[PDB]
């Protein structure tokens, strides 16, 4: 029979589908991006088309919904998937340290790992200490002599003999200290150098631990 | 084009902030100090960045037909939806 009114409609979807139809009528009618299709008197075998656009506004899982001509049996059933993940070549076996895969370019880590290539692990809180690789806000990393490993400096490794690089940000060593009689503290018979103040034994005193107790 | 990354720490969750954003999978595209959100940008940014084409990845929206009696035609379809990016696909009406 002569069909005078082919509603197109869907059933239920949830919050995260959205569905518009543009109706390219017979009548040189065409309505746009409407929340139903609908045209008004189809002759006998001449085809009308609905444009149907579905958007979704996040990743949704396998689901289905169905739209019909409201009054006709046929339907369409319109099955929805994600298109969400990527499809990247990636390598299963370093470079995220054993705690993680590749994916994409990038380390994945496993659960209480984190960093670009999965090297540290989780505290309470770990890299908001970074601020804490910085002796002040407007200060170089480590005292330029150590790395911000993990929110935390370590320091350089030294080949001068007795020298150690320590403190929170590197800024400390066990050799620049005031000299006396050739050796730093007065020689390992009277100070120890630390972070520029020589610490004299019992017995010694002054800057170089230079003097005796009088 | 257009795109957001606040969080970006995967490809997927770049393709979720919204359909402008693509992901350069290129290992070589970063460097010690720069974050991973650096590789979630739209496509001329990467590209004249020095992410090559061949390395972006960009899934989109599709609509495939699956299956196509009498009025309603097709009688499947499937759609591949990327959130924000609409898939279109036309149903014909039909009638004696
Ligand atoms: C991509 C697609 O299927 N869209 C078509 C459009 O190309 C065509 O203009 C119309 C037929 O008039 O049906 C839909 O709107």
């Amino acid at each position: 029979k002569l069909s005078s009114r082919v509603f197109l409609d869907h059933n239920a979807l949830p919050d995260t589908l959205k569905v518009t139809y543009d109706s390219f009528c017979s009548n040189g009618v065409t309505h746009r991006n409407q929340p139903r299709g609908d045209c008004d008197g189809v002759q006998i075998n001449v085809p009308i088309t609905f444009q149907v656009k579905v958007t979704a506004t996040e990743c949704i899982q396998e689901q289905s919904f169905v739209i019909r001509a409201l009054g006709f049996t046929d339907i369409v059933t319109v099955q929805v998937l994600p298109q969400c993940e990527c499809r990247c070549r990636d390598q299963s076996r370093s470079l995220c340290h054993g705690k993680g895969f590749l994916e994409c370019g990038i380390c994945r880590c496993d659960t209480g790992y984190i960093g670009k290539n999965c090297e540290c692990q989780t505290q309470g809180r770990s890299q908001e200490l970074e601020g804490s690789c910085r002796k002040d806000n407007n200060s170089i990393i480590c005292s330029g002599l150590g790395d911000c490993v993990c929110g935390q400096c370590l320091c350089h490794t030294s080949d001068v003999p007795g020298k150690l690089i320590y403190g929170q940000y590197c800024e400390c060593d066990t050799i620049n200290c005031e000299r006396y009689n050739g050796q730093v503290c007065g020689g390992p018979g009277r100070g120890l150098c630390f972070c520029g103040k020589c610490r004299c034994h019992p017995g010694f005193e002054g800057s170089a631990c230079q003097h005796h107790h009088h | 084009q257009e795109c957001t990354k606040f969080k970006v720490s995967s490809c997927r969750e770049c393709i979720e902030s919204g359909p402008g954003c693509t992901w350069c999978q290129k290992l070589n595209f970063t460097g010690p100090g720069d974050p991973d959100s650096i590789r979630c940008d739209t496509r001329p940014q990467l590209l004249m960045r020095g992410c090559a084409a061949d390395d972006i990845m960009d899934p989109t929206s599709l609509a495939e037909t699956q299956e196509d009696q009498k009025q309603l035609s097709p009688q499947k379809v499937t759609l591949y939806l990327r959130p924000g990016q609409a898939a279109a696909f036309n149903v014909t009406f039909r009638r004696a």
